[PDB]
């Protein structure tokens, strides 16, 4: 159960605004 | 001894600019050859910043201040791919012009009715710095980069005579392993918590707001079976712009039932009070709180100073 909230809570993290490493 | 530190938290909460902060203090730092390499990043952190704002301007329906500027937007989408070699003086200007007008500051100062990154200000306002031919990137720049991460984030250090391994984690369980790993054999937990996220205005792919998330979460890893003899350190981070906020958008918005008064202090407190309330061993376990902005370097040197002789201290025992 615990990680199902952790990802249901998570991930949420614009990933646009943020560009490819070097 | 080594020491395993787990940095957990929702997304735009601080954990990779902490471990930014940790090559930066504990390790040489970053080299002017890398400097020189996240060029490319600040250029395109600060246009996908710009750019945000002004998709975003359109489904809050805002109005330009002068019309002309327009055009400039439908310059910038074709020249948004122009500085993935160098900014040219034309686009700059373009960028320039696009953050002076006023209906786009306007946007900027509604950012909490969508969703705007907390580095597009700092790369925005020292624009005339950056768009020079011979720009490198302070280490300041590359603290404030943002980049997509797609694996496991591990950075490694000697400090205080002992051997710190502290993880980043993410989301992506393509990597079920070593993944799973990262919870094992913990010394010490750091949540992370951006407070500004606050007054946040509730998304329509959201149940509950960012902050009643980030408490749940919490809930979970707190009173879990499997981390009793593991050290909760907490960390309310993005305090600056909460002091920011916190004069104009009321506590309500996130709590409802919040009577006290609309003080930086008080609802710091508050905010602490109410992620502290969910221990339900409150005497076995205590849980270690600060107040931390992970862009100050000098307060992120001087919180982890303080997390590490609370360990030791811990270790003696
Ligand atoms: N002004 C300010 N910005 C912050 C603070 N903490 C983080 N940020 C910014 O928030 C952005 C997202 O943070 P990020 O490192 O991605 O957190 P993560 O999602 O947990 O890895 C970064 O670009 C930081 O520059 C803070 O205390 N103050």
């Amino acid at each position: 159960d615990f990680f199902d909230i952790l990802v249901k809570c998570q991930g949420s993290r614009l990933d646009d605004q943020r560009c490819a490493p070097p | 001894k080594e020491v395993k530190l787990l940095l957990l938290g929702a997304g735009e909460s601080g954990k990779s600019t902490i471990v930014k902060q940790m090559k930066i203090i504990h390790e040489d730092g970053y080299s002017e050859d890398e400097c020189k390499q996240y060029k490319v990043v600040v250029y395109s952190n600060t246009i996908q910043s710009i750019i945000a704002i002004i998709r975003a301007m359109g489904r809050l329906k805002i109005d330009f201040g002068e019309a002309a500027r327009a055009d400039d937007a439908r310059q910038l989408f074709v020249l948004a791919g122009s500085a993935e070699e160098v900014m040219t003086p034309e686009l700059a200007g373009v960028i320039k012009r696009l953050w002076r007008d006023g209906g786009v500051q306007a946007c900027f100062s509604r950012s909490r009715e969508y969703q705007l990154n907390d580095s597009a200000s700092y790369y925005l306002n020292d624009l005339d710095r950056i768009s020079q031919s011979n720009y490198i990137p302070t280490q300041q720049d590359v603290l404030r980069t943002r980049v997509k991460t797609t694996g496991i984030v591990e950075t490694h250090f000697t400090f205080k005579d002992l051997y710190f391994k502290m993880f980043d984690v993410g989301g992506q369980r393509s990597e079920r392993k070593k993944w799973i790993h990262c919870f094992e054999g913990v010394t010490a937990i750091i949540f992370c918590v951006a407070l500004s996220d606050y007054d946040l205005v509730l998304a329509e792919d959201e149940e509950m707001n960012r902050m009643h998330e980030s408490m749940k979460l919490f809930d979970s890893i707190c009173n879990n079976k499997w981390f009793t003899e593991t050290s909760i350190i907490l960390f309310l981070n993005k305090k600056d712009l909460f002091e920011e906020k916190i004069k104009r958008s009321p506590l309500t918005i996130c709590y409802p039932e919040y009577t006290g008064s609309n003080t930086y202090e008080e609802a710091a407190a508050y905010i602490q009070c109410q992620f502290e309330d969910l221990n339900r061993r409150k005497d076995t376990k205590e849980i270690y709180t600060h107040f931390t902005c992970a862009t100050d370097t000098k307060n992120v040197q001087f919180v982890f100073d303080a997390v590490t002789d609370v360990i030791i201290k811990n270790n003696l025992k």
